[PDB]
């Protein structure tokens, strides 16, 4: 099912699966992370393109979060991919860091973003508690983990994305 | 338990 392939985007506004384009909208806004040497220290954070900003999480006791800062984020940007360990050991499943990759056919890997050197930005992407502050999805294209903008990103607002169902009652949400 | 998963 186009649904659920790898090879195809989705676009919101039309709820249309293509490979290159929406007929209607075009081919989808994918923003680059910042340049950063593989292996630097803080290479999660120098990863941030350009008019975002990591600070403090409006959420309660969530550590730190994703704000927008430039200007209005639209409907159907595209980030990622999301970066980190790719490893089929169990105890990355726990770092709280992991997405599920899933390689079809009841097999899947771990790309685990964990270690600050190795991941990049979207590591400090917090979890929607509602629909109504979640501005961000995710979903896996070309074998990897992107997140979409879903609605319009004002400046001042946290950058929010749906964990999925098992973290979230673990968050208690 | 702390797994990010996609739909
Ligand atoms: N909705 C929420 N409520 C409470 N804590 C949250 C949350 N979303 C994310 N977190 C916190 O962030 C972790 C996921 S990693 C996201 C980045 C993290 N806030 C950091 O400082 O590096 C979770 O283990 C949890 O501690
Ligand atoms: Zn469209």
């Amino acid at each position: 099912a186009m649904s659920q392939d790898d090879d195809y985007l989705y676009c919101e506004k039309c709820q249309n699966f293509f490979i290159d384009s929406c007929p209607n909208h075009g081919p989808p806004l994918f923003v680059k992370d910042s340049m950063v040497d593989r292996g630097h220290p803080n290479h999660s954070v120098l990863s941030l393109p350009p008019g975002l900003r990591i600070s403090p999480s409006g959420i309660p006791e969530a550590g730190l979060g994703v704000w927008n800062e430039a200007s209005d984020l639209p409907v159907g940007l595209h980030f990622g991919p999301y970066e980190g360990q790719i490893t089929e050991d169990e105890e990355a499943a726990n770092s709280g860091y992991s997405w599920l990759i899933t390689k079809g056919r009841n097999c899947y890997e771990y790309v685990d973003g964990q270690d600050e050197s190795q991941a990049n930005w979207m590591r400090y992407v917090n979890c929607a508690r509602d629909d109504e502050e979640q501005n961000l999805v995710a979903f896996q294209y070309h074998r990897k983990i992107f997140y979409r903008t879903c609605r319009v990103i004002r400046p001042g607002c946290e950058l929010l994305v749906w964990y999925g169902d098992e973290y979230g009652q673990e968050l208690g949400i | 338990a702390r797994t990010k998963q996609t739909a």
